[PDB]
């Protein structure tokens, strides 16, 4: 949906 | 004091743990601070930062150190999915020998086959389905891994995969 931001990483 | 003592150690752990320095890693952690969290952002543990920043041994250590291997960020993420986002097949194939949860869901249902899909991660995609990954399962919008495809190879190696 559009509130799921990134994961932390690179 | 000892509150601010911990506060300190907390922070440098997480810090350590993502950018992959395993001495002070070895220095900071402690039974009672290895799932402390990164309250100021994602609530991400330092298992979650090795994973996604792909530092392997630090990532093995804090497994050896009983880092939680299902602790789940604010969004739900696992480890598992971190590594997933960003390709780091090692990552997951050791978070996978200890014993995390391959169809792992997220606050918005998605697995970690989903994430690689959806970022285009082939290999990871590939290892996820070789560990009994469900190319089958839907995240809450209906959408299977193939449906967040866009890459040609991983299309056509979901499309293989499903019934």
């Amino acid at each position: 949906s559009l509130s799921r931001t990134p994961a932390d990483g690179r | 004091g000892p509150g601010s003592d911990l506060l300190r150690g907390d922070a440098a752990l997480l810090d350590a743990a993502k950018k992959g320095c395993l001495a002070r890693v070895q220095k900071l952690c402690t039974p009672e601070n290895i799932n402390c969290r990164d309250t100021q952002g994602r609530n991400s543990t330092p298992l979650h930062l090795a994973a996604g920043y792909n530092n392997l041994e630090v990532a093995e250590y804090l497994l050896e150190h009983g880092a939680d291997v299902n602790a789940q960020d604010k969004g739900g993420l696992i480890p598992l999915h971190n590594a997933a986002s960003y390709g780091h097949v090692d990552i997951a194939a050791l978070l996978i020998k200890y014993n995390t949860c391959v169809n792992a869901t997220d606050k918005w249902a998605f697995t970690p086959l989903h994430e690689a899909a959806q970022k285009g991660r082939t290999q990871l995609c590939a290892l996820l389905l070789a560990h009994g990954a469900d190319p089958t399962m839907k995240n809450q919008e209906g959408q299977t891994p193939l449906d967040l495809a866009t890459a040609d190879d991983i299309r056509a190696l979901l499309i293989d995969a499903m019934p």
